[PDB]
């Protein structure tokens, strides 16, 4: 009932569209808790663009 | 104010008899208290057991009452717990235990009177401060 | 974590060796007056 | 009136930033 | 007595949180740094003007020539720190400016404290902390320190107020 | 509804006598003969339904009963309060001097 | 063979309950005449599960996994107590004493720290009737007390407490107090927990037993500030029995 | 007693109670005063009249101590409870109001009585609207204060 | 918004560092 | 022309915009590591259990701090002086809770700062300079060692080292005053004298030189343009400056030797700061400030309070309140 | 956090207004020489 | 009927219901959706169902 598109997320769905789904804090946008996304998490993608 | 004979007059025993210390006695008892006792009893408290202090009111409720020269002299020779039930020479400095508390070795009978007298005089001078702890520093 | 530890050990050793061998490579001589 | 709080800053900056840009270009044209 | 004044201003005025005090601190420390760094620089870019190992002798107060190399000093600092002075006049004016400005700033803060116009609190922190007993910052921790100081020091330091605080009212952590 | 139970307990006999079910052990130094031996025994054998229950503590010498008897009037009992008895707080409540 | 202090120290082995060999599948007989005690009971947790909050109607939450952030400080050990024989053949262990609590903080996905007092305080656990032997299928089931994670002297970061501290938000002198009541008035919860010990190994010679445990308790409520979470704990245990 | 006179006898109107970055009108802090609640009179269980020691301007916070006409402490709100002697509960402190909104009312339940005691350290007790300006409860200085600061 | 402001100002100073070092007015002897 | 000799020649090159050098081979990485971890932690680290009591302290902007209150929080008292690299944690989540970043930052920074001092010697040598600027910098550097390493060693824990925060700095110095009465310690007194005097002498020297600049410009241009970079003549008149200052006090209280004067400028603050660094470093071993508590008594034995007793009252209020849930026993021995 | 919402325009103008004044003065200096 | 599916049959999630200066997330308008209240069936007095 509170998906990303209700929350004004614009780039989150572009990361999700191609496979990035989880966060370093351990949640996934699919609702799965406890995933280990690796480096290529939302946070790691952002960091890479900054670098 | 000054160190008059009234302040220097303290109970000798439970029966109510008294004794008037000289100033020399008082000063000598203070020094011997620093030498032998203050490492735990600075200010009239007890660092290793703060529930028991050297205020006259606490000593009066001790068994054998210790609010007097005789009570205190005896305590320094054969200390008991507050209710009198067990002797504690093994963990409290006393003449009985000068083997393991060597500062007590060189203490004469009149030294003990001086120590005892200082303990009884000091709350008359400092009041609440004596045995009150940091709150009164 | 062990991979990370390995990496730091190797990174650190590498830099410490640069430092030691750097200063053993005739450092007194790298000045603008009397080189020896 | 329960207006949008960021409206103030959006308006302020909307004015300030382009105006300052024109003032910079104008003042340095004059001094050459 | 002045030490006591410093401690008063912490417990009562929270003076360390005042941005006018903070600029003063930067001025005093900035001046001390300038002092040490300028003296050191001059002494370590001296021209060899004499044969002796005491370099002091090799100065004449009437000589027209600079006694140290501003150019070597500028290269040194440009390469150690990235920027360096190039103008001896600006350099020395900066040394006047920094500690003088710093002290003027703190004077202003003290004027505010004449009125108890303190930089005591951050309102946003207190609102959250009041509502959220797990929120803790170094800011909240220092105010508890300030509160210890006020209650423990005021009876003796303000005798004319006849403050009597019984033991049960003194704020105290555990055991201590 | 939200009340501080320890404040609330100060408004009971606890606030005026030695409560055998709740009061920290250093309060037994206020009367003679009680500390440490009897005070130890009282605390270990709490709770009590009556102040007179203390005298049925298995093992009292007749001297100890007479000390308790003398002192009954400085004693009270109220319901055990978890906040005062948890944590070992009846032996050390973090207050020293 | 056994280890010295200097062998253990720094290894993490101090936080681990003793194991039994996998050959230890015997049985320990009970003489309803004799009396017994547990001389050492050791609970070592391996897993911490928290129930989530599912927001919508009749979905009911799940137990999700968590990350331990407080390190090897989790085990209960040196617990001792009566092991009783009841009229009906059941055994009841009554906890007398021991190191029967450890504060633990685990973290949930999303960053939320969840602290809890992992405990078996006042544990009374009973077996089935007609035991007469502790075997590799004996189960203990019981319940224990979970006192408040902080005790009454604990002062919050604005100095408010139960047995000590301020009784108001002193930094908001003229604020409305009603909204602050939940945070200004500390209370001291005391809740029950539930545990199952499943014996899987038994050394009939030495009295030692070992198995698996699952317990269920509430987390910290910060002296009434917020609602607790439900917590599930899994691990292994070891006990030593003795004729008393 | 006119409400206006009573409102001067209240520390929230004291210009030395503000802060440098506590901005805006005094109403934004304690709120907009609506009414005098009345004059609070504290008595202990023995019927002695007790007096709240007033907060001096220097103190951001201040304890709650009650004194008799002689200055002898007879009641307080304790920090450490374990060894307290002067709690409102132990001393049976009550509060009665004369004048104002609460004239003729007596409160006996300790937490309500402590509540008014915490306000009496500020002097006379008032009712404030805090919703209208979303007041945060923290004292601000007056124009007397801001003018002096700026001009000095 | 306050977090963004703080980090923005910090970022601006770091960028200023870069220009003051590498794009300074070069000191030229006389 | 050998590959290693080429690298060595780039390392020590005097033609690099920033000098690298051998000390810099260590300094660049370790300062980069410290700086990057600090920036990220100051912005986004979660709360850290500094005193080991499971009482986490929020220090970062994202968890409700501002610039003044934020800090990278010292590592947990539970760790003491144990080494807590990342690879010793079960997870980064754990390392964050216990204060690992603080250890990473301070150890890299101390190394990098130590190499900073060496780099100052090193370029001085390559440029044909005298060597001792790095000796001046040893005063600040020793001071950082004191509050980040020496004091934690003596007290047994990095949880009592200075926080990397503005308000944490203040917490540190308040609690230092209650546990050590630093104000009454003569080495702190000398540091105040080095720092007040340094500012004084900074102002003096800058105003005296500025007072005696030789007219080289008009009223309508900054006098700064009267000095040109690398001119050989002095830009002020020190004999005019000596003549003013020696009449302001008396003649022999004024320098007429520029070399002595600038040496004095260097010596005074450097040495007062050495002592204040030494002050922190010896209070690390609990040789505390002077104690005049109850030193004055009257003929009866009443205490007569002095301002030292008033200080003590303040110190007590700091002592009894700090780390308010962390002490179970009556003496705060470390 | 419940901060003063004007703290943002206070901060923005505090940076912006004095900065723009320096930038204006510098650019018109450079196009003099 | 799963909540997810019902939530799609709601005009508040239709992207053609907004406005150019109505800013922010959809949750700033109708609110953060919490639950399906259920499917409403309207009847008249005669028991016939109305839509
Ligand atoms: C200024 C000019 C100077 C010029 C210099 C030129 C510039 C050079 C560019 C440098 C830029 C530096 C950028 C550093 C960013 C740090 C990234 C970080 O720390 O990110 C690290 C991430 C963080 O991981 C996640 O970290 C998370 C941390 O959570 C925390 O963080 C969350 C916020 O994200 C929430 O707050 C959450 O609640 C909180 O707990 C969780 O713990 C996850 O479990 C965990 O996966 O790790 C990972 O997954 C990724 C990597 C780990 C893989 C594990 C294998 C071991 C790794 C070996 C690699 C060593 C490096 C090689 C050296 C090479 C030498 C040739
Ligand atoms: C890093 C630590 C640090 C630093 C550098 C400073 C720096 C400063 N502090 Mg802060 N301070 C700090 C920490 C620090 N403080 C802390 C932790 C506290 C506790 C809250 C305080 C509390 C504090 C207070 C309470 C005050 C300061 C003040 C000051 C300023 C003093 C200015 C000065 O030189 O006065 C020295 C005095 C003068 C310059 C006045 C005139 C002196 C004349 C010329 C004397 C001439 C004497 C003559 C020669 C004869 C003497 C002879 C005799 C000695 C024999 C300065 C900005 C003061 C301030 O801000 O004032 C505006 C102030 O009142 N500070
Ligand atoms: C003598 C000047 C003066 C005085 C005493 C007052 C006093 C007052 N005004 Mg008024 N006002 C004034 C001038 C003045 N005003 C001017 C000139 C304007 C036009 C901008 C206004 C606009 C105005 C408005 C819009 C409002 C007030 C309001 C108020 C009240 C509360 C103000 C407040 O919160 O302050 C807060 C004060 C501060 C936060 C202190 C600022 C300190 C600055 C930041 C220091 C700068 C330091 C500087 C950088 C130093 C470094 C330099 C160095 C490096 C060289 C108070 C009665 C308010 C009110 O209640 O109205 C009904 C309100 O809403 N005033
Ligand atoms: C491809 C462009 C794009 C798109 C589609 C989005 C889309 C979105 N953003 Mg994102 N965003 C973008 C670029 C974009 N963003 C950029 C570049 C930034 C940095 C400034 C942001 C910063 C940002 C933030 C900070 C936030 C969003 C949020 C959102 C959501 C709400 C948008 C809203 O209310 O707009 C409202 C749109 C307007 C009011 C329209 C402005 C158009 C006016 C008419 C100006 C043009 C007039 C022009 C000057 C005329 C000149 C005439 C002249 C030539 C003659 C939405 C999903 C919000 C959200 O929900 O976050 C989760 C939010 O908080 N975005
Ligand atoms: C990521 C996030 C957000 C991180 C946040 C981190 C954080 C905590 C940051 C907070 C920052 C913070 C708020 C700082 C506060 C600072 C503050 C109080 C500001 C003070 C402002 C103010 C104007 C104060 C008034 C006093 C004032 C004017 C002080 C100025 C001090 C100052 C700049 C002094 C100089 C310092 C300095 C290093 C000088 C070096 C000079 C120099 C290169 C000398 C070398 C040199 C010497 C020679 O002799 C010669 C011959 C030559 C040639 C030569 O070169
Ligand atoms: C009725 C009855 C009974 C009453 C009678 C009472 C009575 C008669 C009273 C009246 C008394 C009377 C009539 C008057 C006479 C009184 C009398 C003469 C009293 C003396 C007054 C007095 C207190 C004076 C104050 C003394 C004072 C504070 C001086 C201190 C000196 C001092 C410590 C100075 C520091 C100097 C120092 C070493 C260096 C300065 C720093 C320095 C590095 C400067 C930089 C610098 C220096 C240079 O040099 C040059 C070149 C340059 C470039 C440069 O950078
Ligand atoms: C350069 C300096 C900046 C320039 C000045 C600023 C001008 C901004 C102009 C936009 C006005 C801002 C809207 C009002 C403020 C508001 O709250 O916004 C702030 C809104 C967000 O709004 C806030 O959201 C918050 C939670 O995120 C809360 O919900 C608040 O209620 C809500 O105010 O953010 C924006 O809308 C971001 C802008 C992205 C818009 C891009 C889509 C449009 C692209 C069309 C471009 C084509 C036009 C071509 C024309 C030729
Ligand atoms: C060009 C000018 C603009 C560029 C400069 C940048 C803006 C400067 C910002 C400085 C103002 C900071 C005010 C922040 C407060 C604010 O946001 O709230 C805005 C506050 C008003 O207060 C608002 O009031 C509201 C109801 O009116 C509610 O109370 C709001 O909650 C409250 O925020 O603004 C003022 O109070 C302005 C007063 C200015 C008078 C102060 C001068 C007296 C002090 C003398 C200072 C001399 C010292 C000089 C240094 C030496
Ligand atoms: C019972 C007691 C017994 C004694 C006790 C023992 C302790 C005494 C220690 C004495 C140590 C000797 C120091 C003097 C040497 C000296 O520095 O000369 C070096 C130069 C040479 O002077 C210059 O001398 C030059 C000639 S020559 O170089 O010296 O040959 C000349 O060119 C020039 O004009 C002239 O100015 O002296 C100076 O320039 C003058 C200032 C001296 C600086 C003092 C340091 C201050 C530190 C205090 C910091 C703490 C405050 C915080
Ligand atoms: C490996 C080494 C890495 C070192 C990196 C350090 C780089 C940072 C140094 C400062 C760069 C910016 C200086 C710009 C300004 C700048 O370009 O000044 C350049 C200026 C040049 O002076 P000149 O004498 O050439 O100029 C005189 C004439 O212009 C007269 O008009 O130098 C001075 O003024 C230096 C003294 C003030 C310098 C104080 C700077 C230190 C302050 C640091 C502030 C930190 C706040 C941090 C908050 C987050
Ligand atoms: C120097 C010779 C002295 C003297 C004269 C006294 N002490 Fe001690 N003291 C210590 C402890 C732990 C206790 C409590 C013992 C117990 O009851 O368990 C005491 C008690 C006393 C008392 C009785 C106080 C009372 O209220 O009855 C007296 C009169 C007394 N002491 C005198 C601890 C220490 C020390 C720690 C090593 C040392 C040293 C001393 N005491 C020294 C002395
Ligand atoms: O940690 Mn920081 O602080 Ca140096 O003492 Mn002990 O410990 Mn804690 O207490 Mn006081
Ligand atoms: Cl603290
Ligand atoms: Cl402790
Ligand atoms: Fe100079």
């Amino acid at each position: 009932l509170n998906p990303m598109w209700r929350q004004g997320m614009f780039v989150l769905p572009f990361m999700a569209r191609l496979g990035v789904t989880g966060s370093w804090s351990g949640w996934s946008i699919t609702g799965e808790t406890g995933i280990d996304p690796g480096f290529w998490s939302f946070e790691g993608v952002a960091l890479a663009h900054i670098v | 104010a000054e160190l008059t004979p009234e302040v220097l007059t303290v109970p000798l025993n439970s029966e109510g008899k008294t004794i008037t210390l000289t100033e020399k006695q008082y000063l000598e008892g203070k020094r011997l208290f620093q030498y032998a006792c203050a490492s735990c009893h600075v200010g009239g408290i007890t660092k290793t057991n703060p529930s028991l202090d050297l205020r006259t009111e606490t000593l009066a409720l001790a068994t054998p009452p210790r609010d007097n020269i005789e009570g205190l002299v005896d305590y320094m020779k054969n200390p008991t717990t507050y209710d009198g039930e067990q002797e504690i020479a093994e963990v409290h400095p006393s003449l009985r235990s000068a083997d393991i508390f060597p500062k007590m070795r060189n203490l004469t009978e009149k030294d003990l009177v001086a120590i005892a007298g200082h303990i009884l005089v000091e709350p008359k001078i400092l009041g609440d401060k004596w045995g009150g702890g940091k709150v009164y520093y | 974590m062990e991979t990370l530890k390995i990496t730091v050990y190797i990174v650190v050793t590498f830099f410490v060796l640069l430092f030691v061998f750097g200063f053993l490579s005739g450092d007194p001589a790298r000045n603008p007056k009397r080189k020896d | 009136m329960e207006v949008n709080q960021l409206g103030l800053i959006a308006t302020a900056l909307f004015v300030l930033v382009p105006s300052v840009f024109l003032i910079i270009l104008y003042v340095q044209t004059e001094s050459q | 007595a002045i030490f006591r004044f410093l401690l008063f201003f912490q417990g009562f005025h929270n003076w360390t949180l005042n941005p006018f005090h903070m600029m003063g601190v930067a001025g005093v420390l900035g001046g001390a740094l300038l002092c040490a760094i300028h003296g050191a620089t001059v002494e370590n870019t001296l021209f060899q003007d004499g044969e002796g190992a005491s370099t002091f002798r090799a100065f004449n107060p009437t000589q027209a020539e600079e006694t140290y190399s501003m150019v070597t000093a500028n290269r040194f600092w440009s390469q150690i720190f990235g920027i360096a002075f190039s103008n001896k006049r600006w350099l020395h004016f900066f040394m006047l400016f920094v500690p003088v400005t710093g002290l003027w700033m703190s004077a202003i803060g003290v004027v505010g404290l004449a009125l108890n116009l303190r930089s005591y609190d951050f309102i946003s922190q207190e609102i959250r902390a009041a509502e959220d007993p797990e929120f803790e910052t170094f800011y909240t921790k220092n105010l508890l320190l300030n509160e210890g100081i006020r209650a423990w020091m005021a009876p003796q330091d303000q005798p004319h107020e006849n403050f009597v605080f019984p033991e049960e009212v003194l704020p105290r952590g555990n055991a201590l | 509804e939200l009340v501080n139970v320890v404040d609330e307990k100060l408004g009971t006999a606890y606030g005026e006598k030695i409560d055998l079910n709740n009061t920290n052990i250093a309060a037994f130094i206020q009367y003679r003969g009680l500390y440490p031996t009897l005070a130890k025994l009282i605390v270990k054998n709490a709770p009590y339904e009556s102040v007179e229950d203390v005298l049925n503590i298995p093992g009292l010498t007749e001297r100890q009963k007479q000390i308790l008897r003398e002192n009954l009037e400085h004693f009270t009992v109220t319901e055990v309060e978890t906040a005062l008895v948890e944590g070992g707080d009846r032996y050390n409540n973090g207050l020293y001097k | 063979q056994t280890l010295t202090y200097d062998d253990i120290v720094g290894t993490g082995l101090a936080n681990k309950c003793p194991t039994l060999d996998d050959t230890a599948r015997g049985a320990y007989p009970i003489d309803s005449s004799q009396t017994y005690r547990i001389a050492r009971l050791c609970l070592q947790p391996t897993t911490f599960l928290v129930k989530e909050e599912p927001k919508n109607k009749r979905q009911e939450a799940e137990f999700v996994p968590t990350k331990l952030v407080t390190r090897e400080t989790t085990s209960l050990d040196q617990i001792q107590g009566e092991l009783k024989v009841n009229s009906d053949g059941s055994l009841t262990f009554v906890e007398e004493d021991g190191i029967d609590f450890q504060p633990v903080t685990v973290q949930m996905a999303g960053g939320e720290r969840i602290p809890l007092l992992f405990t078996v305080k006042n544990l009374v656990a009973s077996t089935q009737p007609n035991v007469t032997s502790i075997t590799t299928s004996t189960d203990f089931k019981g319940e224990f007390n979970v006192p408040s994670y902080r005790t009454a002297n604990f002062l919050d970061p604005k100095g408010r407490g139960l047995a000590s501290g301020y009784d108001s938000a002193i930094a908001l002198p003229q604020a409305k107090e009603e909204e602050l009541a939940r945070a200004n008035v500390k209370r001291f919860s005391l809740t029950k927990g539930q545990i199952s010990l499943n014996v899987a190994k038994v050394d009939g010679r030495t009295g030692e037993i070992a198995g698996t445990f699952e317990s269920e308790q509430l987390s910290d409520d910060d002296m009434g500030a917020h609602e607790p979470h439900e917590v599930k704990i899994q691990g292994v245990f070891y006990a030593s029995i003795e004729p008393a | 007693i006119p409400e206006k006179l009573a409102f001067y006898d209240y520390i929230g109107n004291n210009p030395a109670k503000g802060g440098l970055f506590r901005t805006g009108p005094m109403n934004k802090g304690d709120g907009i005063a609506q009414a005098w609640k009345g004059h609070a009179v504290f008595r202990n269980k023995e019927g002695e009249e007790l007096f709240v020691r007033r907060m001096p301007a220097f103190f951001e916070s201040f304890p709650v101590i009650l004194t008799d006409k002689n200055g002898v402490v007879k009641a307080d709100i304790p920090f450490r409870r374990a060894e307290s002697k002067y709690s409102f509960e132990q001393q049976g402190v009550t509060v009665s109001f004369y004048g104002g909104e609460l004239n003729g009312q007596t409160f006996t339940d300790p937490p309500t009585v402590k509540s008014y005691a915490r306000k009496a350290i500020f002097g006379e007790i008032f009712e404030f609207d805090t919703e209208t300006l979303n007041s945060d409860g923290i004292f601000r200085t007056s124009p007397r204060g801001w003018f002096t600061f700026a001009h000095a | 918004m306050e977090t963004i402001t703080y980090v923005f100002i910090f970022a601006c100073i770091i960028a200023l560092f870069f220009f003051a070092i590498f794009f300074r007015e070069p000191p030229r002897i006389t | 022309a050998n590959l290693w000799e080429r690298f060595c020649n780039w390392v020590t090159s005097t033609d690099n915009r920033l000098y690298v050098g051998w000390f810099g081979v260590i300094m660049i990485p370790t300062l980069l590591a410290a700086t990057i971890c600090f920036v990220i932690a100051f912005i986004a680290a979660p709360p850290v259990d500094i005193d080991g009591i499971r009482e986490p302290v929020s220090g970062s902007l994202l968890y409700g701090n501002n610039i003044i209150t934020g800090a990278v929080v010292p590592s947990s008292n539970a760790i003491g002086l144990h080494f807590y690299p990342i690879w010793e944690a079960a997870s980064l989540d754990e390392w964050l809770y216990n204060g690992g970043p603080y250890q990473l930052i301070i150890f890299h920074f101390l190394l990098g700062a130590s190499c900073y001092m060496g780099r100052q010697w090193e370029l001085s040598y390559r440029l044909g300079m005298r060597p001792w600027i790095c000796v001046a910098y040893s005063a600040p550097l020793a001071s950082a060692f004191a509050v980040f390493l020496i004091y934690p060693i003596g007290q047994g824990s990095f949880s009592d080292g200075m926080p990397l925060g503005i308000s944490g700095t203040f917490n540190f110095m308040i609690v230092f005053q209650a546990e050590h009465n630093i104000l009454m310690h003569p080495f702190h007194q000398l540091g105040v004298a080095g720092v007040f005097g340094g500012a004084l002498f900074c102002a003096m020297h800058g105003s005296l030189v500025t007072s005696s600049l030789i007219r080289e410009t008009t009223e309508t241009e900054s006098a700064n343009y009267g000095y040109k970079f690398g001119q050989e003549e002095e830009t002020y008149n020190i004999v005019a400056a000596h003549g003013y200052f020696g009449r302001l006090i008396f003649q022999y209280a004024s320098f007429n030797n520029s070399r002595s004067l600038h040496f004095f400028l260097a010596a005074w603050p450097v040495v007062g700061v050495w002592f204040t660094a030494l002050g922190i470093s010896t209070m690390a071993f609990n040789l505390n400030g002077f104690n005049f508590n109850h030193s004055v008594i009257d003929a009866k034995g009443n205490v007569i309070n002095t301002w030292a007793d008033i200080i003590n009252r303040a110190n007590l209020g700091m002592e009894v309140m700090h780390e308010r849930n962390a002490h179970n026993f009556p003496l705060d021995l470390a």
